[PDB]
DNA sequence: CACAGTGATGCAAA
DNA sequence: CACAGTGATACAGCC
DNA sequence: TTTGCATCACTGTG
DNA sequence: GGCTGTATCACTGTG
């Protein structure tokens, strides 16, 4: 595991935390800018771009078909198979949540352009709260597939909403919703082993299984160190699942997860307590049924990194985290942040 | 003997701190021997009466998702905003009033006002009627507000305030509503009453939408609900109409969902382009609201007709984001007239330079003549150069005398009667949008202000064709074309200028400097309360004792 | 019902303006019924005793080329200078005080302490002994002070501002000096009398000698004179004692003739050269001095031994032109704090990025050090970046707890034992140079100060090499090698410096917009007068009464 | 005349009101700089090199025998014929006169790189007293030369100066003195022609006359438009110093004046009032006996000259004035003044 | 070791 | 047509 | 019950 | 006659 600086363009003030970044065919996309859209890149979109360790955004356009998306910033984002992204949740500019699914894909590719459809696809049924920091994830199962999503946070009902308390949140309820995309149907689902919520965890997505590890509950202020495991059955019926509680887990809340090899995840960074930060990385090695994680050697974190009070990041998805620290330098300055990216 | 209402009205008018109205109460003791001056205690126990969280008072129907509770002063603006280090960092000292008990405060102190004008106006003072209040808010950003050392946040070095103002109370007796409260200096800083404090940008759109998002829940919340209070014996009935109007350009741009400062679409009252506003100049009507943008912005979100991004921008007409204050389009009088002075700033560079017959002049030429039009000015007119534009340069550049020094520079003959023709328009012009009253203070020029406007047009089309051919400025449109239409929607513009936050900021800076406490933790609470003191019409009252 | 006269100490000494004070008089008449306070024309009359020009006196010998009369205050600091448009531009606004006025008035205002004093230490109260004073003279240059509109010249955007405090005064009774007056807080604002305001920049030597050339001619001429004033009804006879040491290292560089900003010649009190400084450290001895200075700059025009550029600078040892402004050579105690500060600063950066192991390092990594220094300062010392240094930072960068916050982003512990043995050194020493009384409130501190100056130099030449090699800062040499005999010859460090002018240029600032006509014909007198009523012992005494 | 702009290099700030320029074999030399000379030229004087409408300051170096002069602010400056230059006069930046004749000479040049001889001449005799603004010219009679110096504006004397009205000044006595350059003495004559003093004015030398045109007398406040003649006659014995009253002179205060060609001079700039600005131009033409004043054609002046409160200058010897405005702005600005150069044909 | 505030809070004194 | 100062001066009014 | 004074982390002029 | 109140002058600052 190897760290280097990335020096960024003229457009370091796009970056926040809690962007996402998209992976098509080997081209790396940004979305969940600062601020609404300006003039110079409408959509929102960018197309990330590291060449000699220099990073640069450049505008992507969308389709006519397509639908312009605001900026979301914690959104639940998963991967479906052409390759397409599906983005739910999150939280616009003005502080207030989406229950919108947005499904991304790729219209047309040019030399070093491509064009992107964003396409709304409402839910019904048992539809999820507006959240933010939940987890979807898709599970392939009798040639049938699906969607997992987990709980997070949402502010307080509107029964129950009050001015002086207006920004306040709570953990949603541990319900797991399975999500049909094809026909865009949701149902609910309690499972008794699941009791307190959990916000900013993470998913790994096997065939049929889905691994949930890490997370933070605000009922009692603690980070578990629970693992737990959710099988999707897809007969001709109504769909059955499962959950199991396996011994193993870490504690760690907003961790990056890449995906190195088959069969094979690396989680980096998060947080273990309020003032302590998360400088372990961890391997995790899926099987048939039988999952284990591992701690791997400590990547040289620079002397600025270990001394920063908050991090974020996002995945490349070629085995690469682009992570950020703040610089606390933001009177009468541009740089705000130094990125860096993590190669494993 | 004196009372501590009054003492505490002496210290918060004569700028004096607790500390230095403790050396004069200390001494005057001391040498007198009988106690003059009341004691800091009295005094601060008296400053609870006039603050917020005091009198009871109701709602009907209540308030939804705000709180029932008369007993709420100063609170945090962050409003319980979630500060753990997995969510987003908050860098932010805010702190505000309630909605609905900040206005409860100003309708207590103008309690004696309401009485007397309603027996001044012939009416029983007892009645209960329905009171309608008309309140103008107003939202500043200030700038090189110096942060602090110690623990907080790592705070920015801008400031935000957001203050409302009573203009008018009406009563219905009848077929017709006759007034009892207008405000005789709106644009004072006496009447400015503050409700929220912050310490972040104005462009940071995510911090100021979590900060002033709960005040426009509780405003729009009692936009529907009667409030019943009790004033000196019977309990009386208000209503409530607020009028958003103290905003300048760029922040109602910004909370109104349209794009920024420099675009196609230049005015935040119509939808025109600026190569058409430079071919029409003069016929617009007024076709922009809070719904029309919502609606935009669906129709921006939504893409329906399927268009390509270039098709959608003219379909919803610069609306790529979703509005969250509702403004009522005006004209700030402090900036338009600001933003005129600059134009003419420039238009007396370039004319003393003859580019209505050398197109194309070098960049190390442009700068010697406004080194010469800045000698000259300093010569004449007495004033220095300055960085930007405020309003005193204004007042002092368009008048004619300061035409007649500039033509001194200006070779030609019909340059000088163009020029002091349109010096002469613009002063004929300008009464309207700035006094208090324009029907019963300019009605000739009221009246004449079309003529006027055309004429302004046709020599800005003709004789100054180098500069506006293809672009016009913002505020030249504006009070070109929707000046008449919001006088005759509104009453007066100018009385709703963004003059009493402006005022109010220079408050802001003496008190945060030497009337509040100097940590990071209590300065805003400090000077939120301060101000508010100082905008008290019981207290002010009292130093007017002396005529009676 | 209150005296003019404690009515107007409250308005001054509560930072109360006239129309402030008018409303608050009003309103206590209008609902009290009776003249508490008293009126504006009440107090502008009792002020007429306070200011220069009331109190006859009297000089012998006289003084040479100084008006007899003693009734002139505020007077015009151009002097007479030529404006017309044939001669050099003027284009600065100055008032000023008659130098012997404004003493005798400080004099007079002083008289109850002067006669308390003298009843303190058994002395009879009508003694008429020769009063030996001693003054304190301080010149600062402000910056960023907006010009106003309006007719007159195109003032500069800058300030200067000349004052005096009275120190000590003693009375020869018998054969030993007994002193009758020692001022408490010499570096406080209540005592820090302005002589002359004028609007011009510092680095103007034209314009800033044609303006303070009166006011050392008037001292020079009461440097050989008695002066004859009337005190508790009895004659009184004072003599006067000069010290100008309120100047900052700019400031004395361009009034004493020396060269300016850095050169090969370092320090304002000896001879020595960087690189001899560099080698040596500890061993220097005082030898400038303002006739040295003269004879250096005569030797300088006249080139009697005829030598190039080069053998004639090091004859002169750095006086390229001609000093106007007698200073003693002393070291400030607030701009020397603020310079050592800078200096630990740079080095803790350094040393974050370990330089000593790697000489060579780019400009994108040292910021990248400034950075992680900056963040790391917040977050311990509750420290936020500031551009220039000043003196809280540095009291507060200067502690134990500052360098084990640092301590912890050097990763060798080697540079942890060295950077803790130089803090505590230099905490060990700053006592010494930074208090009021050093025998009497440092004594062991002030007595072990040449062992600890050796073992800081010794340092700075073994493990700082780095930077320390053939380059060593101003304040770092005279902190190691002048104040252990500025002591013995004055008495203190702290108490001589410009602190006092620098709290008055606060005063000066809220003055000039809350307390002085807004026109360009009046404000500088007006805060003249204003700041003159501010410093007086009689006002500041009615406050306190209470005790 | 044709009127161009010329921009300033890096040491711009050097340049201030009352400098003195020297033409050395065609060379231009610049004297008397704004504050004390600082590290990078300690001699003070410069090279005025202009070339493609644009300003160069390099520094000059002395020579060993040369004694380092303080910058003089207002000097009075003759040419002296190897060619040679005579200073008297001036103010230091310390804001006192000076009394000291200071004789500048060449004394090596390889290749565009002048080294300068600075000698200080000790007067004695009847002494002229400390003043600035004042006129020295060099007149050759019977095979040999003297100097005539003519009063100007010096402080009040020792005895009667007061701390209040330090800076005040005086013009000083209208006496004539004749200056002996070889042996270093000066002679001092009352001429009754003479009443009033004169300060900033200009003086024509011609072979055994000088000619004093314009001024201003601080006394009355006015600018008299007279012209005076002084005839200086050297025999063996005692000099005889007649001066002559001509009609025809002019009121200018702080002129410009230059040599175009073989005894025909240019006025260029001054003072007619306090408020109004000389902006015509004049002709001298010399004589064996008689001269003539005339008005010639008025310069293109643009428009920042025309409005500009005040203006100085300098002659750079080839029929060219170096002249100045101000330019008002000077905060955070490094450009303080405008500078244009004049050609007269 | 600058010094006079900056205000609310709490406890001792009358 | 911003508005409440910024202070000294001069003149009218009251005890 | 009503006054008076010390305490807390900070300011500004550098 | 002395004391007191008020208007006037060219400017400020927050933009
Ligand atoms: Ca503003
Ligand atoms: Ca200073
Ligand atoms: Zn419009
Ligand atoms: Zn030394």
């Amino acid at each position: 595991m190897s760290l280097q600086m990335v020096t960024v363009g003229h457009n370091i003030a796009l970056i926040q935390p809690g962007f996402s970044l998209m992976n098509f065919d080997g081209q790396v996309f940004f979305f969940g800018q600062k601020g609404w859209p300006k003039r110079s890149c409408p959509t929102g979109v960018f197309h990330f771009d590291i060449k000699q360790n220099h990073l640069k955004l450049k505008p992507a356009i969308f389709s006519k078909d397509s639908c312009y998306l605001p900026p979301l910033r914690y959104p639940a984002t998963c991967s479906y198979k052409k390759h397409q992204y599906i983005i739910h949740g999150g939280k616009t500019p003005n502080n207030e949540l989406s229950d919108k699914i947005y499904i991304m894909s790729v219209a047309c590719k040019n030399n070093k352009k491509v064009t992107f459809r964003c396409t709304e696809k409402d839910l019904v049924g048992d539809v999820p709260e507006p959240r933010y920091g939940h987890s979807i994830d898709v599970v392939y199962s009798r040639g049938k597939s699906m969607g997992v999503l987990f709980g997070g946070r949402s502010y307080m009902p509107s029964t129950q909403r009050t001015t002086e308390k207006w920004n306040s949140v709570a953990d949603c309820l541990p319900h797991v919703f399975l999500i049909d995309f094809e026909f865009g149907c949701a149902t609910s689902y309690i499972l008794p082993e699941l009791q307190d919520g959990l916000s900013f965890h993470v998913s790994i997505a096997r065939n049929d299984t889905v691994y949930i590890l890490g997370g933070h509950s605000l009922a009692s202020n603690i980070r578990p160190a629970n693992l737990y495991r959710i099988r999707v059955d897809l007969p001709l019926g109504t769909p059955a699942v499962n959950c199991t509680v396996l011994p193993g887990g870490i504690s760690v809340s907003s961790a990056i997860l890449t995906q190195t090899n088959n069969d094979e995840f690396v989680i980096v960074g998060g947080y273990q307590l309020e003032n302590q930060k998360r400088m372990v990385c961890s391997l995790v090695s899926l099987g048939d049924n039988t999952i284990e994680i591992s701690e791997m050697e400590t990547p040289d974190w620079t002397s600025d990194i270990k001394h920063s009070k908050i991090w974020f990041g996002s995945n490349m998805g070629n085995g690469t985290i682009f992570l950020g620290i703040p610089g606390d330098n933001k009177q009468a300055m541009s740089e705000a942040f130094y990125f860096y990216t993590l190669r494993c | 003997g004196l009372q501590p209402a009054v003492c505490l009205a002496i210290r918060v008018n004569t700028f004096l701190s607790c500390s230095q109205y403790h050396k004069m109460y200390r001494t005057v003791k001391a040498i007198t021997g009988r106690q003059i001056f009341q004691p800091l205690h009295a005094l601060r126990n008296a400053e609870k009466v006039l603050l917020p969280g005091y009198h009871p008072f109701e709602w009907q129907p209540p308030l939804k998702n705000v709180s029932s509770r008369t007993d709420v002063g100063i609170i945090d603006g962050l409003s319980g905003l979630a500060s753990s280090v997995d969510e987003y960092p908050v860098d932010t000292i805010a702190k505000r009033f309630r909605y609905d008990s900040a206005l409860v405060s100003a309708l207590m102190d103008m309690e004696e006002d309401i009485l007397e004008g309603m027996r001044s106006q012939d009416l029983d003072d007892y009645l209960n009627g329905p009171f309608t209040v008309v309140v103008k808010e107003s939202c500043d950003g200030m700038g090189d507000v110096s942060e602090k050392h110690g623990s907080g946040p790592a705070v920015p070095e801008k400031a935000v305030r957001f203050s409302f103002t009573v203009m008018r109370i009406t009563i219905e007796h009848g077929s017709q509503n006759v007034k009892v409260f207008e405000e005789p200096k709106p644009n004072s800083e006496l009447c400015c009453k503050p409700l929220c404090l912050m310490l972040a940008d104005e462009s940071d759109h995510e911090t100021l939408t979590a900060i002033l998002s709960p005040l426009i829940a509780e405003r729009e919340a009692m936009k529907s609900s009667e409030l019943t209070l009790e004033m000196g014996g019977i309990p009386r009935t208000f209503k409530f109409i607020f009028r958003g109007t103290g905003y300048d350009e760029k922040l109602v741009r910004e909370v109104e969902g349209l794009e920024a400062s420099g675009s196609v679409y230049i005015c935040t009252l119509c939808d025109t382009t600026r190569l058409e506003a430079s071919q029409n100049l003069v016929f617009h009507s007024i076709t922009r609201s809070h719904a029309e943008n919502l609606q935009r912005y669906e129709v921006w979100r939504s893409n329906p007709y399927h268009e390509s991004v270039e098709e959608l921008r003219d379909r919803v007409k610069g609306v790529s984001a979703k509005p969250f204050i509702e403004t009522v389009p005006s004209i700030d009088a402090l900036h338009c007239d600001i933003g005129n002075a600059a134009e003419f700033y420039k238009i007396f560079q370039l004319e003393i330079g003859e580019v209505y017959k050398h197109p194309n002049a070098s960049k190390e030429e442009r700068k010697r003549w406004q080194a010469t039009l800045d000698k000259h000015l300093r010569k004449r007119m007495n004033l220095k150069p300055i960085m930007r534009m405020n309003g005193n340069f204004a007042r002092k550049l368009m008048t004619q005398e300061t035409v007649d020094a500039v033509c001194e520079l200006i070779p030609s003959e019909e340059r000088h009667e163009a020029l002091r023709e349109l010096m002469d328009l613009y002063l004929k012009m300008k009464p309207v949008w700035r006094s208090s009253c324009p029907a019963k203070e300019c009605p000739e020029s009221l009246c004449q202000y079309s003529f006027n406007s055309q004429r302004f047009a046709e020599l800005l089309s003709t004789k100054f064709k180098y500069r506006y051919e293809g672009k016009i400025t913002n505020y030249f449109h504006k009070t070109l074309a929707h000046v008449p239409e919001i006088i005759e929607r509104d009453g007066s513009i100018g009385a709703w200028a963004s003059e009493g936050n402006e005022s109010g900021n220079k408050l802001f800076r003496r008190f945060r400097k030497m009337n509040a406490r100097q940590s990071k933790c209590y300065e805003m609470e400090d000077v939120l309360k301060h101000h508010w003191l100082y905008t008290s019409k019981y207290l002010q009252k009292f130093m007017n004792a002396h005529n009676a």
